[PDB]
């Protein structure tokens, strides 16, 4: 019945965040075990033999080929190269009767997706960054998929939607504001599937005496709506165009390829494996020129 | 109320029932102990 | 200490007995059965060397926190 | 204008040109609490107001297995994301429903 | 003053603490030893609430705001600027309120009544005890307890009931709150149908228990009585403060996750799982 | 025009008008039985003054 | 140890049952008198014959299929499965119609079935009040009670008018147990925090005077129930020492006290204004106030607290969002 | 021993034993039923060896 | 030895009993609560395993 | 009611009974220290 808490407000507001000690010790360790060591950092010098590499153009061979075995572990086990390539023939897309790898297709196109993360959305994942692990957690299946439904669905919020708010901001009722109550149903029903996405209460992201306000709420609500932005830009423009390269028992009842959320990556924590650092071990991931001052090896 | 010859009587039945209750139930701990020692 | 059958009616002392036995072994039972290594209907058939232990002591990764960042 | 000014001779705050014996502190309401002025000072520490709606220029009906059955709108987060059971899961949308000259 | 029958109730004894040493009255009010600590600690309760007042940024009194400590000093009494204060005032709230319900414990057993509205008011600082010591306690810090301010402490409201993301699902509190509704119906009902026998349309006779129970028990269907009625209503009040209780000291201290998935038991049942 | 002046706050004033007036009217009510008052100094009635003790028609038989 | 009066051990009981002494006419007394021994163990035994007349039967046809339409609505919704209707019951809703519709008449299925069971129950709820003013008028006492219960429907209707006055009936309240408190939380999110509503405040504020009086008096009248203070009628119109003893206690308690009769006004006047601020409260939201605690940032209300963020003035460009349209009603390809 | 149904009335501690294994019976089974090893109306068919077991101890 | 003039046993009996029941639950489960004692799950750990609370840094 | 007699022959139960359980209790705890000492 121990039970911990979290202070993110003022001290009378009681902005805080609950936790059941047990269970999130639970939680912790269940993390911790699982994941993955990262090899060694090396590399010795030599021009680039690859003969159809179009991401991987900027690395050293040892750096590549640590990728590589990184890659494995995090999406499909240590060994098992055989899930993305024909083992004889790397450089091949297809197999030897033909037929496309579509895993190796979907790879290339998560490794842009990586860099897009990494690079692009900094406001989001700052020096923690991403890798395959951070949504594969070892499995080629992330969790939090989602697919066509209902137009009414709130997770399109993170497709082809926009817009969230219901409050006005001033006292008297405007044209400017003809929300419905019914419409603030459909937020506060996002918002209970964004908290528990993080394992995180209302409170996290806001002073609820109101909802609306930045100043009142804590810093996180700012990372935040980055993070809403950034699925926005994953969704559209990488995971939802795979539509044409997986086989169908991957696709939804539509036939639309799966979607990923908040808590795709975040897993009910408050961040991806409770803040784990693993990017900045993988230039090749980075999408940036630095990454926390180290630079990027470059050759 | 209650007599010494009853009061008498009644705690053999006690001695008895709590014996036996003491009986099985050591006989379960130590199955138990067998099976998965707690320590 | 047989004058304790002087002290209550008989009759109400083994209900009250009764009561107390049965509730104090539905407490021991149901703390087992939510225990890890006393799971017995679930793990009941491993052997005693597989049977979970309570750790020593979890490691971190000093990036890692299990409770975010407060105030 | 963070602080008062110090004498060089002895580390000693100055206040309007004088010294004063003592760790000269700014005073300030518990927690430097400030009393909100204004809504308008208020609002000029938020964002903008929101950007108006984007709504559809007409109505295109779903398919009828796209159609909930239940209209209220909550109810994904709290019912559906606990509950999984086959026969209530299959319960959540219309059925499908074709014309008899078209089976 | 006294009322015009008031002077020969006005007897010594009946005192639990003090004997005649502070039996006597100070106009209608009786006093007693715990008159005499009441008034100790209202008096240094409200002083502090005004020295509380005076170091915050306004005097405006919907805005006042003396808050409870950080989380970070557990259960030690914090700095006073810092929420210590907060502690002090709770010290002598505690005592005020304890020492009312005892003074109304002396002056029932004066006039030979039953203990009843001491016990009544006990519900109440059960709810008190229960936000600002028990459950803060289960907690760990007094930082948890709500802040003293007219307005301030329903943003402690607000922000706690979403802490459990929809708190209207909480099960405690829906029968909380189904108490304090029904309470007020009834007491509305009760209310109305004395008034409605003892001041009836002009040129009426005045009525009778036989038509308040007649008319009652059409709108029930059954007949409640004269006793009926005030047990029922003082079930429904203190049952509601109880239930209070309850609704928030299992919030945080028991139950951690949102209040809308607790209901998974109810789904799984098995014979509909 | 009027910027501070809202109906929400005009409401509220006229509430609070009715409301005092109610207590008052209550604390009338309450005067009925016990009142005037005695003391040293004679009689007392408090405020505001209460209203007169009422007189019950019995039914007349049954 | 010292009897409480809170429970009877010795009942007793009369062979017949008394039965309703006048004005039998255009409506009769239904059933006849019965005794409950539990209901007798809690408070008097006699379950009763009961009164209708016209109004009485007219409220209960048009109530029935009130809320044979939202049981029949619920259960529709998840597809006739009477399983599921009772698993998922406190889930199930009849909701409101559509937003776009304003107050035009909606589709059946999209709120159509609403607005019909919501013009029923209100007509139910309407004769069921002529109901009790008639019999109160027919028992020959005051109409204290239907003008009560004249200020529950007052809030009640305030559910139909402020959806009026902001021109949509789409922001009526679902007939639903967890559905409407969904709504209830939702419209204080909408209009930015509903403890800011001074008339929520004195409606939360006579609801805790409301349970402070009936905890008080209920206590006041027990405690002096051995001396016959729970004979009410009797007390005030030949004050006892019972009176004079519940007088005494709150004078020498608080300083002032009421008599026998006036605590019921009291009690009548807090539970009242309890409804009637409410409506008041309902009424302003949406049509003169929008954000509540804005009005509270105007009118001093809202105590400071030092900032959680700043914002920079590009944060404040990118960080306002878009107020909520219209759901997609396609489902996009990706591919080109 | 039997001197005990004079100081309890047969007709009533009957009834008390009835309604005591009644529940406790139905408990046993419910508990057993939402158990994955013990599931059987889903999976009464799997061999002893093919039941679930719970998670074991080894560990990193 | 006249204590007990003062005291009735049938109540002192079941007073004693009913504090000692409570005392033995309370330091129970205290100790089955900490991390040191918690001995149904770790109570095979042998006394150099078991957990021990953080010292002091000294810096 | 109490006599001298009755209150110095229950006296005596009261205090062998309480000495007793001190002793079980003493070796309770020795057996616990020797498992897991808490100094
Ligand atoms: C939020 C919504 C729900 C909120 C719900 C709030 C409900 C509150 C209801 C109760 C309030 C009235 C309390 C009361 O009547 O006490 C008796 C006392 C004296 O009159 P008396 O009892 O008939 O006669 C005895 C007296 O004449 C002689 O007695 P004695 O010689 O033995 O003792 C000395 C005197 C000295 O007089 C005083 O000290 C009176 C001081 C009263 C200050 C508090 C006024 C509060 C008004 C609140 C309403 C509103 C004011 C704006 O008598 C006494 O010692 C009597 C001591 C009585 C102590 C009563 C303390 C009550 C504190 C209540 C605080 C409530 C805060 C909310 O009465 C008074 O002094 C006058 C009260 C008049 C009724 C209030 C009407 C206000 C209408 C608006 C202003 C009208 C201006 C003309
Ligand atoms: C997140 C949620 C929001 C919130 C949103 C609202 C909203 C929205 C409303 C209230 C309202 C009220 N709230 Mg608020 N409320 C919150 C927090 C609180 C807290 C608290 C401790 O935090 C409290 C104590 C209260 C208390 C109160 C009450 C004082 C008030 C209702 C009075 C009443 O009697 O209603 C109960 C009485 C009725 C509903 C009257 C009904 C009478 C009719 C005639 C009965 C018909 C029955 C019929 C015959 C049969 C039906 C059959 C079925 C259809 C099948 N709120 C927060 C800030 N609150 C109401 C109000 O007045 O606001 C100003 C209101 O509408
Ligand atoms: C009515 C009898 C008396 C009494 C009379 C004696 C006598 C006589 C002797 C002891 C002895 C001992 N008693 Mg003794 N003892 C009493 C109550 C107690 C209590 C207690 C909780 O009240 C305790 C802890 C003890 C403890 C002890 C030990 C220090 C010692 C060894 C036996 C043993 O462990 O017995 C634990 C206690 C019990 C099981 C209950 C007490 C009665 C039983 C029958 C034991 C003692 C008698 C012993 C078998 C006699 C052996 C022959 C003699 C050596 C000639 N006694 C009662 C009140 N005790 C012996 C001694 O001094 O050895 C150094 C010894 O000769
Ligand atoms: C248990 C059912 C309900 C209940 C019953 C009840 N209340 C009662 C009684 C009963 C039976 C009494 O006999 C007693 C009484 O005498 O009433 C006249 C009382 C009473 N109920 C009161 C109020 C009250 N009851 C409330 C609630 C309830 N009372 C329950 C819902 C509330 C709520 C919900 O807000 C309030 C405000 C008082 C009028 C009175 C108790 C008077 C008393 O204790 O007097 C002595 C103390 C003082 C006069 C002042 C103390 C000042 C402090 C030392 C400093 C301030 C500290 C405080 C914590 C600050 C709070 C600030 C707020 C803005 C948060
Ligand atoms: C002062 C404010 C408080 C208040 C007051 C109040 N309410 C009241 C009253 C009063 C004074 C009444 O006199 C009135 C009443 O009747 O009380 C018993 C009522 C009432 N308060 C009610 C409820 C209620 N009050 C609430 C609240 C409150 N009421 C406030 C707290 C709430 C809340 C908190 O939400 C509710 C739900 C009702 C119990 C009752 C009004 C009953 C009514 O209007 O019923 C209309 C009829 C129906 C809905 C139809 C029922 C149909 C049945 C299924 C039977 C079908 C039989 C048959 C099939 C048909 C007929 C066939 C013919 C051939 C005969
Ligand atoms: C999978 O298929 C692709 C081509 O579809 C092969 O890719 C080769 O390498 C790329 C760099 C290049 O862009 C591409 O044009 C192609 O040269 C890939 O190596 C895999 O090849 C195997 O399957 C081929 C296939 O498409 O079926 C097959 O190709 C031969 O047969 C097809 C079908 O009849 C015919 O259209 C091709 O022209 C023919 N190609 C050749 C080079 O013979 C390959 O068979 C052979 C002998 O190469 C397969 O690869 C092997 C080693 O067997
Ligand atoms: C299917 O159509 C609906 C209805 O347009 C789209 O939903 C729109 O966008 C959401 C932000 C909003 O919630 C919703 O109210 C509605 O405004 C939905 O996303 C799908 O969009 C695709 O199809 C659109 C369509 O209506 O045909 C298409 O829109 C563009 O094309 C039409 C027809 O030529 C033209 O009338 C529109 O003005 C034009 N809109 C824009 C913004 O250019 C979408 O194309 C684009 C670029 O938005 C389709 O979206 C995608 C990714 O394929
Ligand atoms: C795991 O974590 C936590 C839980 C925290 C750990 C801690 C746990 C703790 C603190 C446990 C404490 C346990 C305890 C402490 O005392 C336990 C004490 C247990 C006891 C005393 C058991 C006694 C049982 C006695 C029985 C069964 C007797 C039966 C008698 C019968 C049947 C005979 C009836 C009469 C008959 C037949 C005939 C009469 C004839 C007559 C009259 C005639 O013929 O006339
Ligand atoms: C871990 O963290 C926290 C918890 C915080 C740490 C702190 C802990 C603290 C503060 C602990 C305090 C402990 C304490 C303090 O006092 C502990 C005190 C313990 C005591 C007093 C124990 C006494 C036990 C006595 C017993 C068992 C008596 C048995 C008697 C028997 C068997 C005979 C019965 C007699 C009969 C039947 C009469 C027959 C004759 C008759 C009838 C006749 O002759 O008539
Ligand atoms: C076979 O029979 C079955 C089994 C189906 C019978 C069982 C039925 C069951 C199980 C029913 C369950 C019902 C439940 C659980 C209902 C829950 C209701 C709740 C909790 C409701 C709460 C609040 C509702 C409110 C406040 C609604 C207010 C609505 C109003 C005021 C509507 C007014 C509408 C008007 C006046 C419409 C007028 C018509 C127009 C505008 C068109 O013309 C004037
Ligand atoms: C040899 C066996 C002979 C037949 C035995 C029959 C056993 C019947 C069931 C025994 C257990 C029932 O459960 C036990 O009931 C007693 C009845 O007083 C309760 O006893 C307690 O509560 C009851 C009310 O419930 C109070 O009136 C009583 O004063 C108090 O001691 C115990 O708290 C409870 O644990
Ligand atoms: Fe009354």
């Amino acid at each position: 019945a121990a039970t911990d808490t979290v202070q993110v407000g003022y001290r009378g507001t009681a902005m805080e965040q609950n936790y059941d000690h047990g269970d999130l010790k639970t939680k912790f360790a269940q993390v911790k075990l699982p994941q993955s060591p990262p090899p060694a950092g090396e590399s010795p010098p030599g021009p680039l033999p690859w003969k159809n590499v179009q991401v991987l153009n900027d690395i050293s061979i040892a750096e590549f080929n640590r990728t590589m075995i990184a890659m494995s572990t995090w999406v499909a086990g240590t060994g098992n190269c055989a899930y993305c390539h024909n083992v004889a023939a790397f450089q091949d897309d297809t197999l030897p009767n033909g037929k496309p790898l579509y895993t190796k297709i979907v790879a290339r196109r998560m490794l842009q997706m990586t860099r897009n993360i990494n690079g692009n959305y900094s406001q989001h994942v700052k020096n923690t960054g991403v890798t395959c692990y951070t949504c594969h957690m070892g499995k080629p299946l992330p969790n939090g998929l989602w697919f066509y439904s209902s137009q009414t669905d709130y997770l399109r919020h993170y497709l082809d939607r926009d817009g969230a708010r219901v409050i006005t901001q001033g006292v008297a009722p405007s044209n400017a504001n003809r929300s419905s109550t019914k419409q603030a149903e459909w937020t506060y029903a996002l918002m209970i599937s964004q908290s528990r996405s993080l394992g995180v209460n209302c409170t996290y992201c806001h002073n609820t005496r109101q909802f609306a306000s930045w100043r009142e709420a804590p810093p996180a609500r700012v990372t935040a709506y980055h993070g809403i932005l950034m699925l926005r830009d994953v969704n559209q423009n990488y995971l939802a165009p795979l539509q044409p390269v997986y086989p169908a028992v991957r696709l939804g009842a539509m036939g639309d390829a799966p979607k990923a959320q908040c808590v795709t990556c975040h897993n009910g924590a408050y961040k991806p494996l409770y803040g784990a650092q693993m990017a900045k071990d993988f230039p090749a991931m980075w999408g940036r020129a630095d990454w926390n001052g180290v630079p990027f090896p470059g050759i | 109320g209650m007599t010494e010859e009853e009061a008498r009587r009644f705690h053999g039945y006690m001695v008895t029932g709590t014996l036996g209750y003491v009986v099985v139930a050591s006989v379960a701990h130590f199955l138990a102990w067998s099976w998965r020692p707690w320590f | 200490m047989h004058r304790i059958w002087l002290m209550y009616d008989p009759r109400r002392v083994m209900v009250a007995l009764v009561g107390f036995l049965a509730v104090l072994a539905l407490v021991i039972h149901f703390v087992l059965l939510s225990s890890q290594r006393y799971s017995w209907i679930e793990n009941g058939t491993l052997g005693a060397d597989q049977a979970p232990v309570g750790a020593s002591a979890p490691a971190a990764a000093a990036e890692m926190s299990p409770l975010p960042p407060g105030r | 204008p963070t602080a008062w000014p110090v004498d060089p001779t002895t580390g000693q705050t100055l206040i309007n040109g004088r010294p004063v014996v003592g760790r000269v502190f700014i005073m300030r309401k518990t927690d430097g609490t400030v009393k909100y002025p204004n809504v308008a000072d208020v609002v000029a520490h938020e964002a903008l107001a929101p950007l108006p709606p984007v709504v559809g220029s007409s109505y295109q009906q779903a398919p009828i297995t796209n159609q909930r059955r239940m209209r209220g709108i909550m109810i994904q987060s709290t019912l559906w994301d606990m509950d999984r059971k086959r026969s209530a899961t299959r319960q959540r949308y219309y059925p499908a429903s074709t014309p008899a000259n078209q089976l | 003053a006294m009322l015009s029958f008031e002077k020969k109730y006005r007897v010594r004894g009946g005192t639990l603490i003090g004997g005649d040493l502070f039996d006597f009255w100070f106009g209608p009010f009786y006093v007693g030893f715990f008159g005499v600590t009441t008034i100790f600690f209202v008096t240094l309760g409200t002083l502090l609430c005004v020295w509380g007042a005076a170091m915050g940024p306004t005097w405006n009194l919907w805005q006042i705001n003396i808050a409870p400590p950080d989380l970070k000093y557990g259960l030690g009494l914090a700095p006073l600027r810092e929420g210590g204060l907060w502690q002090i005032i709770t010290l002598c709230a505690l005592g005020a309120f304890g020492s009312w319900a005892l003074r109304q414990a002396e002056i029932a057993r004066k006039l030979g009544m039953g203990m009843h509205i001491p016990w009544a008011y006990g519900g109440a600082i059960l709810a008190y005890t229960t936000l600002v010591v028990i459950r803060p306690f289960l907690l760990g810090a007094w930082g948890h307890g709500f802040p003293y301010g007219i307005f301030s402490h329903l943003d402690w409201v607000s922000n706690v009931g979403y802490q459990y993301l929809h708190f209207h699902y909480n099960p405690a509190h829906m029968i909380a709150v189904t108490f304090f509704f029904t309470n007020c119906l009834a007491l509305a009902m009760h209310g109305s149908l004395i008034l409605s026998v003892t001041n009836p349309p002009k040129g009426t006779p005045t009525g009778t228990s036989e038509q308040e129970n007649v008319f009652f028990r059409d709108l029930l269907g059954y007949s409640i009585g004269a006793i009926g009625i005030h047990r029922l209503g003082l079930f429904l009040a203190v049952g509601a403060a109880v239930w209070s209780a309850i609704c928030i000291v299992i919030s945080g201290p028991f139950w951690t996750q949102g209040w809308p998935e607790w209901w998974n038991w109810w789904l799984n049942l098995p014979i509909w799982k | 025009m009027m910027e501070y002046i809202d109906g929400a706050q005009i409401a509220l004033y006229a509430f609070w008008l009715f409301f005092f007036g109610l207590i008052i009217y209550l604390r009338r009510e309450d005067k009925r039985e016990g009142y005037p008052l005695e003391s040293p100094q004679g009689p007392r009635d408090g405020w505001p003054k209460g209203a007169p003790k009422k007189t019950y028609v019995h039914r007349d038989h049954g | 140890l010292e009897y409480q009066n809170l429970f009877t051990r010795v009942q007793v009981r009369t062979v017949p049952e008394p039965g309703i002494p006048i004005d039998e006419s255009t409506g009769t007394r239904y059933g006849t008198g019965t005794f409950s021994y539990l209901a007798g163990k809690f408070g008097d035994a006699q379950i009763g014959p009961i009164y209708l007349g016209w109004a009485g039967v007219l409220s209960l046809i048009f109530g029935f299929i009130a809320i044979e339409i939202i049981g029949l609505n619920m259960w529709a919704s998840v597809g006739w499965d009477p399983v599921e209707f009772i698993r998922q019951l406190p889930w199930l809703a009849l909701e409101p119609p559509p937003p776009q519709y304003g107050l035009r008449v909606p589709p059946l299925n999209q709120g159509g079935w609403y607005l019909m069971a919501g013009f029923f129950l209100t007509v139910s709820i309407i004769l069921w009040w002529i109901r009790i003013y008639r019999r109160a008028r027919a028992l020959q006492m005051g109409s204290h009670l239907p003008w009560a219960f004249a200020s529950a429907i007052f809030l009640y209707s305030t559910f139909f008018f402020q959806p009026l006055l902001v021109g949509s009936w789409s922001e009526m309240v679902p007939f639903g147990i967890f559905p409407h408190l969904d709504w209830t939380s939702a419209f204080s999110i909408r209009y930015g925090n509903l403890y800011y509503n001074p008339f929520h405040a004195l409606s939360i504020a006579f609801l805790y005077g409301s349970a402070v009086l009936f905890a008080m008096h209920g206590a006041t009248i027990l405690a002096v129930a051995r001396m016959g203070g729970e004979r009410e009628i009797e007390q005030i119109t030949d004050r006892g020492t019972a009176a004079e003893r519940s007088m005494l206690f709150w004078r020498w308690c608080m300083g002032f006290n009421a008599t026998m009769e006036s605590i019921h006004r009291w009690a009548w006047w807090f539970a009242v204004l309890t409804t009637f601020t409410g409506g008041i409260g309902i009424l302003l939201t949406g049509t003169v106030v929008d954000n509540w605690y804005l009005w509270g940032v105007k009118h001093g209300l809202v105590a400071p607290y030092p900032a959680q963020n700043q914002l920079t003035p590009e944060q404040q460009d990118l960080l306002r969002g878009r107020y909520q349209g219209t759901a997609p009603d396609s489902f996009p390809s990706y591919v080109v």
